[PDB]
């Protein structure tokens, strides 16, 4: 199989600040990466497919980039509604695999 | 007499039954020739390009070389395309039409039309799908127009068959108008697979996205052939509109019969189905052509008739 | 406009079987594959398998070959997931999803997920 790795499990952030989330593939997946958002209530939503194609209705804040085995998801400016968990999924070899997921927070103190 | 047509939606398509009904219903809207499965499903991949920062150092040869260089890679991608999560067919080999031999007496057309495999047509057939031969060819225009008749003929020319495009969209005249030669990769299918065709279209769209493209892609078109008895620069941007689909209507009326008679396949009693076109857009740059500049640059062994 | 309505929460004894459900609205399941994804609190998302309701061709991950059984019926526009020989490892949240593009294979719309609990209680 292909192992998708998200190095950071949690990622503190602040409103307005740009946030980048990156995950590494075990082998070349040929720009077949999907990014998903999971609200704390449990709803899951597609943000970006292929590598940078924005899904219909997704705000312009989200953007993706990467090639080969390294990819990243960026948010232009963080809103309160953007606090959720994000997963990357590869669709190159048929047994689709997901990453561990990164959870966003708010800066304190 | 002439090619009659009949169009059906792509949403839910299935070939009509051959002999389930002895007599068709009286108020039936279908034509009486729309009975059996088609001879072939013609899928056309319309490839348009644009050299965006056009400048004066481009020549007529580059107008052909720049888009046709991508043709070989595009053909290889189409041929090797496989549906990664298929439930039915996977590869082009399982569905496309197989041709064995050309007719005897077409020794001149051998090695210019495909044989012993899939019936896939493209401008690369001039150089036999060999990018090395294409790169080593001293006169691309000369090779393309080598087999052009000096007078109008009923049968479609080899260049017309390979490009799959009306003559006004090609030819060295586009250099003056600062446009770029647009060709078509012609896929001939023996069987229709909606899922494979959708995967191919989406793969091509992902590889070469086409901006400002809103093609309907809503209906198939079936064509029936009756019997014949005699007894400062501002480079034009790639535009996709209502005239880009149904471009096969502007081809010669003997195009498809000419193509299919070469392989001893007859269309006298039967019909063919023309799938909606798959748009492919290429973004080219003048630096590629400038770095690929070759000797024997502005001289070609082909002079179009200008009187 | 496109919705995937999933069933309620479940709680079964270990060693039993459950039949999850997924009702589709705004589209017909003949048009697209319906998938199932497994999520545990510490193991992330796992892809279970898919079905093609047009012809019923199902394929699974090698982990879930002897565990899952995905079935769908067009008449009620509903897809189902069956898990057999349940154990404490099988408690998770199972999501229902589809895709409409057949080269990127991105999961398009998701259900809210059904929490499954396995315990002797
Ligand atoms: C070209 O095709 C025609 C039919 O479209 C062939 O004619 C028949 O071919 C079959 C082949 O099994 C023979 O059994 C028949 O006796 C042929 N009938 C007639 C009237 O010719 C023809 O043989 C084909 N020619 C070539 C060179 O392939
Ligand atoms: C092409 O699409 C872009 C992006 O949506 C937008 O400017 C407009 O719809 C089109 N522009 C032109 C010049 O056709």
């Amino acid at each position: 199989d292909i192992q998708m790795t998200q190095t950071t499990s949690s990622l503190s952030a602040s409103l307005g600040d740009r946030v980048t989330i990156s995950c590494r593939a075990s082998q070349d997946i040929r720009n077949y990466l999907n990014w998903y958002q999971q609200k704390p209530d449990g709803t899951v939503k597609l943000l970006i497919y292929y590598t940078s194609r924005l899904h219909s209705g997704v705000p312009s804040r989200f953007s993706g980039s990467g090639s080969g085995t390294d990819y990243s998801l960026t948010i232009s400016n963080l809103e309160q509604e953007d606090i959720a968990t994000y997963f990357c999924q590869q669709t190159n070899t048929l047994p689709w695999t997901f990453g561990g997921g990164t959870k966003l927070e708010i800066k304190r103190t | 007499t002439g090619p009659v047509e009949f169009s059906t939606p792509v949403k839910d398509y299935s070939p009509p039954p051959v002999d389930s009904d002895h007599k068709q219903g009286e108020p039936s809207e279908q034509p009486e020739w729309y009975v059996g499965a088609p001879v072939a499903y013609i899928q056309q991949i319309f490839v348009k390009s644009s050299v965006s920062p056009w400048h004066k150092n481009l020549l007529a040869v580059d107008v052909f070389r720049l888009p046709l260089s991508r043709a070989f890679q595009l053909v290889e991608e189409i041929r090797n395309h496989a549906l990664r999560d298929s439930s039915g067919v996977k590869s082009l080999e399982e569905v496309c039409l197989q041709v064995t031999d050309l007719l005897p007496g077409l020794r001149k057309l051998r090695n210019l039309l495909p044989e012993h495999g899939c019936l896939l047509l493209s401008p690369g057939n001039f150089w036999q799908n060999d990018w090395e031969r294409f790169h080593a060819d001293p006169d691309i225009i000369g090779t393309i127009h080598q087999h052009e008749p000096k007078t109008l003929q009923t049968s479609a020319t080899l260049k017309d068959l390979l490009f799959g495009v009306p003559g006004k969209y090609s030819g060295v005249s586009l250099y003056t108008r600062k446009r770029t030669v647009s060709y078509t990769i012609t896929l001939v299918f023996q069987r229709y697979d909606s899922r494979f065709l959708s995967s191919l279209r989406s793969r091509l769209k992902l590889l070469h996205p086409s901006p400002n493209c809103s093609l309907r892609a809503e209906n198939l078109v079936h064509v029936h052939f009756k019997e014949e008895i005699g007894i400062d620069s501002r480079a034009p941007e790639v535009t996709w509109g209502p005239e880009d689909e149904e471009l096969w209507r502007r081809l010669s009326f003997r195009h498809w019969p000419t193509l299919f008679n070469y392989y001893n396949i007859t269309l006298a009693k039967r019909y063919i189905s023309l799938l909606p076109v798959i748009p492919v857009t290429l973004r080219l740059n003048p630096q590629e052509a400038l770095e690929g500049r070759q000797p024997q640059d502005g001289r070609s062994a082909w002079a179009p008739p200008e009187s | 406009e496109v919705q995937l309505q999933q069933s309620g929460a479940e709680l079964v004894r270990p060693g039993a079987s459950v039949k999850l459900s997924c009702t589709a609205s705004g589209f017909k399941i003949k048009d697209d594959y319906i998938h199932w994804v497994k999520q545990r609190p510490e193991q992330g998302l796992e892809w279970i398998g898919r079905i093609d309701p047009a012809n019923g061709h199902t394929r699974y991950a090698p982990k879930f070959q002897d565990k899952a059984t995905i079935t769908a019926d067009t008449s009620s526009n509903t897809a189902y997931l069956q898990l057999s020989s349940l154990t404490s490892e099988d408690t998770a949240v199972y999501y229902c999803t589809r895709y409409n593009d057949y080269d990127a294979f991105y999961f398009d719309y998701w259900g809210q997920g059904t929490t499954l609990t396995v315990s002797s209680a």
